[PDB]
C-alpha cells in the first residue's frame, strides 16, 4: 500500500504567522492532469472536515487563509495567517489508488504568551470516606506551555504512586491548557497523616506554587 | 444539504459481532460512493472500504478484521458489520461520502465510539468537591465534581442542567486498574455560591446511572 509520511508531528506557531505542514507519499499520486492528495481538519470531539481537495482546490466555505500545493510525491498545506480556532489536527489523504490511506496527522498548537496556572486543592468528600477510599484533587487551570510538573506531599514526604493527571485540549479561545491531578488513597491511610500538599513547578515561575490543607484544622 | 449519522452499541464483547448503521438524509445512496473509516485510540485513521451506488463493495485487504458492508435502499441507510471482534477493534467509527463530482470525503458523520472488552460495566460514584473548610475567600470560588470507578466510556457532565457553561473545564477520563475517572471544575463569583445552589449532573447510560450531586459547603 501507499504510505503517507507527514511532518512535523506537532507544530507550534504564533498567532498571525503561517504554518507549513508537509506530506510525502511512497509513490506518486498525480496522473496526467490531476493530483490526488486531500487535506482535512479535525477538532477535539468533532469529525474531520475537508479543507483542500485535488492538491490545491479550496473547499467551499473554507477561509482563504488555507492553501495547498505540490505534485508527484511531495505536498504542502499552508495557513496564513493562523488564528486561535485553528488549534486542531490536520491529515493528508490520497485518492490515486485503493486502498486509500491517511497521513499520521499534524497537531497545530497556537504559541501562547507564557501563563501561570490558578491552583485549587480539594480534600476527600465525606461520601467517598464512607466508601473506604480518599481522593485528594488539585486543579491547575488556564496556563501555558502545556508541560508542567505536579508533586504530591503527604506530611512532607513525596508521593508519586496513585496519581492521575489529565490535560484538556488546547482551548480554542484563549489558547490555554488546564489539568487535573488526583491522588487516591485508602481511608485508613488518609487518616494517619495530617498535611496534604500539591506543588506545581512550571516554567512560568522560579519557585513552585503550593496549595495545602490540614485534616484537623476546622 | 447532506447529513450522515452513525449509530450502534457502545460496548461489545470479544468474539461477538458488531453492527453499525449510517443513516443518510438529503441525498440518495444510489448515486455516489459510501465509505467507512475508523480512528484508533491514538491518532491513526484507517480506511475500511465502501459500498457503491450500484451495491458493489470493496474491503481494504490490509485489514486484520473481517468486515461486511451492506445497505437498505428503502431506508437510505447502510451498515458495517465486524465479525468476531477483538480488543483492537476499539475505535471511533465514521461514515463519509465520496462524490462523483467531488472525489473526496466531502461529507462526514459525527462518529460513534465503540469499546471492545469483556470487563463488566460498572456504575460511577459521583463526589462533590467543595473549597477547603477555612472560610477565607478571594474574588471567585472554584468548585468541582469527581466521577470515579465506571466502565465503559462515555459519560456526560453538565452544571445546573447546562445553565452554567462559562468557567467550566471538564477533563478527559483516564483508565486506572480497569475503571475510568474524570473530573470537572467550575468557577463563579464569591457571592454566587453557596447562596445559589450549584449541582453537577452526571449520566452514565451503560449502567443506567443518572445522578444530581449538589455541592454543599464544608462543616467544621
Amino acid at each position: 500500500d501507499i504510505v503517507l509520511t507527514q511532518s512535523p508531528a506537532s507544530l507550534p506557531v504564533s498567532l498571525g504567522q503561517r504554518a507549513t505542514i508537509s506530506c510525502r507519499a511512497s509513490k506518486s499520486v498525480s496522473a496526467s492532469a490531476y493530483s490526488y492528495m486531500h487535506w482535512y481538519q479535525q477538532k477535539p470531539g468533532q469529525p474531520p472536515k475537508p479543507l483542500i481537495y485535488l492538491a490545491s482546490n479550496l473547499e467551499s466555505g473554507v477561509p482563504a487563509r488555507f492553501s495547498g500545493s505540490g505534485s508527484g510525491t511531495d505536498f504542502t498545506l499552508n495557513i496564513h495567517p493562523v488564528e486561535e480556532e485553528d488549534a486542531a489536527t490536520y491529515y493528508c489523504q490520497h485518492n490515486r489508488e485503493l486502498p486509500y490511506t491517511f497521513g499520521g496527522g499534524t497537531k497545530l498548537e497556537i504559541k501562547r504568551a507564557d501563563a501561570a496556572p490558578t491552583v485549587s486543592i480539594f480534600p476527600p468528600s465525606s461520601e467517598q470516606l464512607t466508601s473506604g477510599g480518599a481522593s485528594v484533587v488539585c486543579f491547575l487551570n488556564n496556563f501555558y506551555p502545556k508541560d508542567i510538573n505536579v508533586k504530591w506531599k503527604i506530611d512532607g514526604s513525596e508521593r508519586q504512586n496513585g496519581v492521575l493527571n489529565s490535560w484538556t485540549d488546547q482551548d480554542s479561545k484563549d489558547s490555554t491548557y488546564s489539568m487535573s491531578s488526583t491522588l487516591t488513597l485508602t481511608k485508613d491511610e488518609y487518616e494517619r497523616h495530617n498535611s496534604y500538599t500539591c506543588e506545581a513547578t512550571h516554567k512560568t515561575s522560579t519557585s513552585p506554587i503550593v496549595k495545602s490543607f490540614n485534616r484537623n484544622e476546622c | 444539504e447532506v447529513q450522515l449519522q452513525e449509530s450502534g452499541p457502545g460496548l461489545a464483547k470479544p468474539s461477538q459481532t458488531l453492527s453499525l448503521t449510517c443513516s443518510v438524509t438529503g441525498s440518495s445512496i444510489t448515486s455516489d460512493y459510501w465509505n467507512w473509516i475508523r480512528k484508533f485510540p491514538g491518532n491513526k485513521l484507517e480506511y475500511m472500504g465502501y459500498i457503491s451506488y450500484s451495491g458493489s463493495t470493496y474491503y481494504n485487504p490490509s485489514l486484520k478484521s473481517q468486515i461486511s458492508i451492506t445497505r437498505d435502499t428503502s431506508k437510505n441507510h447502510y451498515y458495517l458489520q465486524l465479525n468476531s471482534v477483538t480488543t483492537e477493534d476499539t475505535a471511533t467509527y465514521y461514515c463519509a461520502r465520496q462524490g462523483l463530482r467531488n472525489w473526496y470525503f466531502d461529507v462526514w458523520g459525527t462518529g460513534t465510539t465503540v469499546t471492545v472488552s469483556s470487563a463488566k460495566t460498572t456504575a460511577p460514584s459521583v463526589y462533590p468537591l467543595a473549597p477547603v473548610c477555612g472560610g477565607t475567600t478571594g474574588s471567585s470560588v472554584t468548585l468541582g465534581c469527581l466521577v470515579k470507578g465506571y466502565f465503559p466510556e462515555p459519560v456526560t457532565l453538565t452544571w445546573n442542567s447546562g445553565s452554567l457553561s462559562s468557567g467550566v473545564h471538564t477533563f478527559p477520563a483516564l483508565l486506572q486498574s480497569g475503571l475510568y475517572t474524570l473530573s470537572s471544575s467550575v468557577t463563579v463569583t464569591s457571592n454566587t455560591w453557596p447562596s445559589q445552589t450549584i449541582t453537577c449532573n452526571v449520566a452514565h447510560p451503560a449502567s443506567s446511572t443518572k445522578v444530581d450531586k449538589k455541592i454543599e459547603p464544608r462543616v467544621p
